RNA sequence: GCUAAACCUAGCCCCAAACCCACUCCACCUUACUACCAGACAACCUUAGCCAAACCAUUUACCCAAAUAAAGUAUAGGCGAUA
RNA sequence: GCUACCUAAGAACAGCUAAAAGAGCACACCCGUCUAUGUAGCAAAAUAGUGGGAAGAUUUAUAGGUAGAGGCGACAAACCUA
RNA sequence: CCUCCGCAUAAGCCUGCGUCAGAUAACCAACUGACAAUUAACAGCCCAAUAUCUACAAUCAACCAACAAGUCAUUAUUACCCUCACUGUCAACCCAACACAGGCAUGCUCAUAAGGAAAGGUUAAAAAAAGUAAAAGGAACUCGGCAAAUCUUACCCC
């Protein structure tokens, strides 16, 4: 019907979709780090 | 800011002939 | 969206993150048999606590104290101070060897020994 | 407005200094001194550029074949970006053709 | 930037000299006068 | 000790003891009205109550009943001049049950030259009457 | 009520701990006021330390200098140089002189000196000021002066340039004898009850009476 | 039992609290061991009453008496300490020769990022716990160019300093004759 | 402290500091030239000259020095006038205040010369530091000034919580090679007969 | 007359030369920055394409180890573009 | 983390008929047929009324899964963070 | 005068109308600075091993009655001293760019003991929106009984 509710929030599934675990497990997540490293941003991870 | 003074120059000497025209002097 | 800069805590999540996170107390015992608790007097700390009874010294000192310049201690001025008149007595009047040297004091293994010191066992 | 009201400090230009009366010094020294050395060693530059003259994709060639391995790695990204860009161009772009 | 105008106010004001005594906002603002002036003159 | 390794006790083994300890407590008047025999402390957020139990037992030998522990929130929600958002440490706190009949309440604490030349040249000053129309007071004419 | 909004609005500040020290060149008030008539061994001892710190110092021709320190500093009043008349004037002479002048000239000419200037009392000031002292000098005056102010417009507020009037007055020098840089400066002023009021100004004036808040009284 | 979480009373009230001088570490390494057991518990109750004090001002919305009087405490109680670890470091580095009294190595990490790892306290070995096995302490071949990367930047925060640096003195020397 | 920071008369972490310089300030530097600590010669309390600025061709004792901006302040030379009293009603009784002043703009003074005569950092024979006249050699002694720490080390009485001097002199250590935690053991009388099992490092 | 306007520093770019980094108080791969228990889980793969070729389908420079020159020669190529 | 579909273990469904029901009237609940308003709006799809279903192929909270040369789809070329 | 809302839990944000001072639809302040604060029994934070046992739904579970065949248990042996620690506890709060007329699972209340205020003031022009009432006629308007009103029959295509 109407939009903008998109986001319903829940710890849990943010910190497994967007974790550092998950980021290190797999390899591309890695280079995601890196590349935010390399830039310099303060949140490496979500 | 522009570097250059010759239209420093040039614009003072406006701003003193404006400054005459509002208060010349006897 | 979220906050990120913020650090995470205890507070932010569910039910299970606010149990299992913890604000850095340390581990006093161990848990089983439907959420019994079971705490122990060999890891709960202990503060020694020496009397005061009879005791000069106080937490500021006077300006009268001269200055002193620095020397910092070592394990050489320790070595040389301390055990060197031993062995040096123990030399020139008697004889000694490479052996029996825990008379003199040193420990070739540290383990057997209560207070190790690498890895050290106490703290502080 | 962009001019300014007051007058900028005056420049102090020394014309006599070490480097303005010893310009141009030891330019002829392969002329009258037995064409020991040419002045084309005697300037102080980048090593790709030392008696040589080119335009963008001279240049930037010349930098990447002698210098390339030692680029940062942007650095060299953005050259070789840019001396393809500078080939097309220079080849099909303009008048003349 | 390394070569910059700084007569640009002179250059401008000779044309809304010309065109003080006009009326309305062409006196004041220039590309509206410079449509004007030519015209004038 | 707070940041310091402990040694992992194992069954049959020494017991942990603290010589040089470095946890530090503040007593504080509270904003809320306890009974006469609570106290509340405001201290860091390693202790706990069994080790806080046994600091003031040997510390300042004072009898101890009972203990309760809260942690409070610091602030987020101040902004630099940055937008940078300040936090304000988290603190913890120990609201103590005293012993049989201790009863504390906490003390009142604050009960109760160039200054001098000033405090005299302003009661030398004196301010001019409306009478003299804003006319300088000094002139003798 | 200072403190009082400091306290409620959070504006905690420590006591300022620095080892420099505010220095002045005058001491603020009097040591001894010679009050006037109607119409001693003490200041010999004053003059003693005096001649003790500065042996370079004579009091009959302390009159003369006096009175040309007076005039000058009221013709530094007319051409507004206010440097000179800070090293001639003290920091407490200073603002009551000058305050209100401002928004408006002046106009003061010393016509002669009926009567010489004449010393009255000498004091000398105790050890315990910021480790320093300061000797106090008293001269009665009897002249005659004109007096004209002009306003911000350039009228008259009262006086006239023309007419003189006899005056009398009781000036006070003092300097600071610790560093040898000091002179004699006009500190004060007694303005004895005694002494009749100087003329009126020309305008009229009123005063607002009390503001009864909505509430008779 | 509790009076001393706070000074003498008369003190109370009190802007201008006397305080002697702070500790040497000379004094400290010169005098004996228990003796400095019980001057660490004497300051520990000190620097108690003196921060609650501090509270309490705040608290009432004033300043405190004597506030160098904290700092003071504090940098004995620091002195103390290091005094104390450089006697157990000496000792240790005479038994052993070891100088950080903590097991650690220099290890790479996945990120490439060669650090310092240190030890834990495990009652079970390595290789049969599973928790330690997945901290993955190597690098692969990709993380290089990142690493080159990182290296270009640090070499280009550096070329600015001394660039900046020495444009400073060339300023500053044009400017003033010598 | 923020980067290119002013260092004005008033000290760091006064309000008047912190309202001139708030965090978000960001104003020119200050040129200032280069000056080590060795060739530095310039101490509180010594007696100086100034031959330019105002009141040029003076003499007299510094009261302080600020060492980053190389100023000095000396009692009663180069003062502006200022009030300090309340400005809402009261008009603001004024007083003087000194003005900075750079180590090229001042001059030394000898105490027997009392004139004005350059310096030299030399060592002195018996060593290990001395601050020499020109022409005419004259040691340059320094001038003695109240260290703000000790109030007064000479007029300073014993408190309560303030320690003797033969009790923080007096040493009482022992060169035993024992263990804190071990000689703290025996000397309470305490013992404990296990021992402390290995445990793994990882 | 207001709103406004003006400033000159912070610093930065290109080169040259020179090789470069790590609290060693606690914590940080589980939900990172969380003192403490039995898993057997590990990487090694042609770059492609846009575009040019006036469409497109073979093809179309992109470094890898001395600057210049030989030489844009020999050669290759829907023997065309181009390499 | 919306949405299409699925997995694990859960929850909701008054009252009245019928007394068996992929049955009926009808709240809650779900959906969005019709009308008007609104159209830089209360709202980047809503509001009032009227409407279909509402013990089932029902609705829905929680954690997980399927990733684009693809998924999923009671195929509308739907949906896959406006 | 309203209340279809409220209370609380879960989920979610994180100090976000508590005291004190301040200038700054109306500025109680929901704005700034300092101070205080939410105290576990409630809920999370668990289970030594080996082998072994575990056919018979729920629906008041009784009868009847089925189909879509259903959410729950131990046992023998070994080892097993101590004890109740840690963490959430606030709010006028969540996602929609907003203090948004929108969306939001659960237990109780089913008209409230709780929670709220449609009208800034005046006049009562047009046009417009939402309603109420209407003489006689009662679809003649209209593409169409759209809408409103009232409670109504019969017949076709898919
Ligand atoms: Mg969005
Ligand atoms: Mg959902
Ligand atoms: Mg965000
Ligand atoms: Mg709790
Ligand atoms: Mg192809
Ligand atoms: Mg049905
Ligand atoms: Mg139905
Ligand atoms: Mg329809
Ligand atoms: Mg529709
Ligand atoms: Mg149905
Ligand atoms: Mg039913
Ligand atoms: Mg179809
Ligand atoms: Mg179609
Ligand atoms: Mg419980
Ligand atoms: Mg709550
Ligand atoms: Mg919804
Ligand atoms: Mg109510
Ligand atoms: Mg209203
Ligand atoms: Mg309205
Ligand atoms: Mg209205
Ligand atoms: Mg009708
Ligand atoms: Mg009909
Ligand atoms: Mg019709
Ligand atoms: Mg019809
Ligand atoms: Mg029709
Ligand atoms: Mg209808």
């Amino acid at each position: 019907k109407a939009r903008g509710n998109e986001y319903q929030p829940s710890n849990i599934k943010r910190k497994n979709k967007h974790g550092w675990v998950r980021r290190l497990s797999t390899p591309a997540g890695v280079q995601v780090i890196l590349r935010r490293m390399l830039k310099g941003r303060k949140s490496l991870s979500h | 800011v522009k570097k250059g003074f010759r239209a420093a120059f040039r614009f003072q000497k406006e701003l003193e002939r404006q400054r005459l025209l509002r208060c010349p002097p006897p | 969206g979220a906050d990120r800069m913020s650090k995470w805590t205890s507070k932010r999540g569910p039910r299970s993150f606010r149990g299992r996170k913890g604000r850095g107390a340390k581990g006093i015992g161990f848990l089983t048999s439907g959420w019994r608790f079971v705490q122990i007097k060999e890891m709960v700390p202990e503060f020694v606590v020496p009397d005061l009874t009879g005791f000069k010294l106080k937490p500021y000192v006077s300006y009268l104290a001269p200055e002193s310049e620095e020397t910092p201690l070592t394990a050489a001025q320790l070595f040389s101070e301390a055990v060197a008149p031993a062995i040096e007595k123990d030399f020139k009047d008697g004889t000694f060897d490479p052996d029996n040297l825990e008379k003199y004091g040193f420990e070739p293994t540290q383990e057997g020994k209560l207070f190790q010191l690498y890895p050290r066992n106490f703290l502080r | 407005i962009g001019i300014r009201l007051t007058l900028p400090p005056p420049k102090v230009v020394d014309r006599w200094n070490e480097k303005r009366a010893m310009f141009g010094v030891y330019d002829n020294i392969g002329i009258l001194g037995n064409f020991e050395k040419h002045p084309k060693e005697l300037i102080r530059g980048p090593i790709w550029l030392r008696g040589w003259k080119g335009n963008e994709l001279q240049r930037c060639i010349r930098k990447r074949k002698m210098v390339g391995s030692r680029m940062f790695a942007d650095d060299l990204h953005n050259l070789n970006k840019r001396i393809r860009y500078l080939y097309k161009h220079f080849n099909r772009h303009g008048k003349f053709r | 930037l390394r070569n910059r105008v700084t007569d640009r106010y002179f250059r401008i004001q000779e044309v809304l000299k010309h065109a003080r005594h006009f009326r309305g906002r062409k006196n004041r603002c220039y590309r509206l006068a410079v449509r004007t002036v030519i015209r004038a003159f | 000790a707070r940041n310091v390794v402990y040694p992992l006790y194992r069954l049959g083994g020494p017991q942990l003891r603290v010589f040089r300890t470095n946890f530090f407590i503040q007593l504080v008047r509270p904003g809320v009205a306890q009974p006469e025999d609570t106290v509340q402390f405001r201290i860091p957020m390693e202790m706990t109550r069994v080790d806080l139990r046994n600091y003031l037992e040997g510390i300042y030998n004072v009898p101890v009943a009972a203990v309760r522990t809260r942690v409070q929130h610091g602030s987020n929600k101040r902004r630099d001049h940055r937008n940078v958002r300040i936090k304000k440490p988290d603190y913890k706190v120990a609201y103590v049950q005293l012993a049989h009949g201790q009863t504390f309440t906490f003390p009142d604490l604050f009960p109760e030259d160039l200054y001098s030349m000033l405090e005299e040249e302003r009661q030398q000053r004196q301010s001019s009457d409306p009478r003299r129309g804003g006319v300088p007071s000094w002139f003798g004419l | 009520f200072a403190m009082q909004h400091a306290r409620k609005a959070g504006l905690v500040i420590p006591p300022e701990k620095s080892d420099r020290s505010i220095h002045l060149a005058c001491t603020a008030g009097i040591f001894d006021a010679y009050v006037p008539p109607e119409g001693t061994m003490a200041s010999q001892v004053s003059i003693r330390r005096i001649k003790d710190y500065d042996a370079n110092f004579k009091i009959k021709d302390f009159p003369e200098k006096a009175k040309d320190i007076f005039i000058e500093a009221h013709l530094c009043l007319n051409n507004s140089d206010h440097d000179r008349l800070h090293t001639l004037v003290t920091e407490h002479c200073f603002p009551d002189m000058t305050w209100d002048i401002k928004y408006k000239t002046v106009r003061w000419s010393f016509v002669e000196s009926l009567e010489p200037s004449h010393v009255v009392q000498v004091r000398c000031s105790s050890m315990m000021n910021q480790g320093n002292v300061y000797g106090q000098i008293t001269v009665r005056m009897h002249t005659r002066q004109t007096l004209a102010i002009y306003d911000r417009f350039g009228r008259l507020m009262y006086g006239q340039e023309d007419v003189p009037k006899d005056v009398l007055e009781y000036v006070v020098f003092e300097k600071q004898l610790t560093n040898p840089y000091g002179s004699w400066r006009m500190h004060t002023k007694i303005v004895p009850p005694w002494a009749p009021p100087k003329q009126p100004i020309l305008k009229t004036v009123m005063i607002p009476g009390p503001q009864l808040k909505p509430e008779e009284e | 039992g509790l009076e001393e979480f706070f000074d003498d009373p008369k003190n109370w009230g009190q802007e201008k609290v006397k305080s002697g001088a702070a500790w040497t570490c000379q004094q400290l390494r010169n005098k004996s061991n228990e003796d400095l057991h019980k001057l660490w518990y004497v300051l520990l109750k000190e620097r108690n009453m003196l921060l609650t004090l501090e509270q309490e001002a705040k608290r009432q919305r004033l300043p405190m008496p004597s506030p160098e009087r904290l700092d003071k405490v504090v940098d004995s109680m620091d002195a103390l300490d290091k005094v104390v670890q450089e006697r157990e470091d000496a000792l240790r580095l005479l038994q052993t020769g070891q100088e950080r009294a903590r097991p650690g190595a220099w290890r790479r990490d996945i990120f490439g990022r060669i650090i310092w790892h240190k030890f834990k306290q495990w009652v079970i070995p390595w290789h049969l716990n599973k928790r330690y096995n997945r901290k993955r302490f190597f690098a692969l071949p990709y993380v290089d160019h990142f690493l080159r990367l990182e290296r270009e930047k640090r070499a280009r925060i550096k070329a600015r300093k001394e660039n900046l640096e020495r444009k400073k003195a060339k300023i500053l020397l044009k400017k003033f004759p010598h | 402290l923020p980067p290119h920071y002013r260092y004005g008369m008033s000290p760091p972490g006064s309000v008047a500091d912190k309202r001139k310089n708030p965090p978000w300030i960001r104003r020119r530097p200050v040129v200032v030239e280069p000056i080590s600590d060795e060739d530095w010669y310039l101490f509180c309390g010594d007696t100086v000259e100034i031959l330019e600025g105002k009141d040029a061709g003076k003499q007299g004792k510094v009261v302080q020095v600020i060492r980053q901006r190389n100023w000095v302040v000396v009692g009663g030379l180069n003062t502006h006038y200022r009030y300090i009293g309340k400005t809402m009603d009261y008009r603001g009784t004024m007083i003087p205040s000194e003005a900075p002043l750079l180590h090229r703009q001042v001059k030394l003074v000898d105490p027997m010369d009392r004139k004005p005569t350059e310096i030299e950092w030399r060592f002195t024979e018996a060593g290990e530091r001395v601050r020499v006249s020109t022409r005419s050699g004259r040691i340059i002694p320094k001038p003695e000034f109240p260290r703000a720490d000790g109030i007064v080390p000479e007029t300073w009485i014993d408190g309560p919580k303030d320690t003797s001097v033969e009790d923080a002199l007096e040493r009482t250590y022992v060169p035993c090679l024992k263990t804190l935690q071990e000689e703290v053991m025996e000397a309470m009388g305490i013992k404990e007969t296990r021992k402390y099992k290995k445990v793994y490092w990882y």
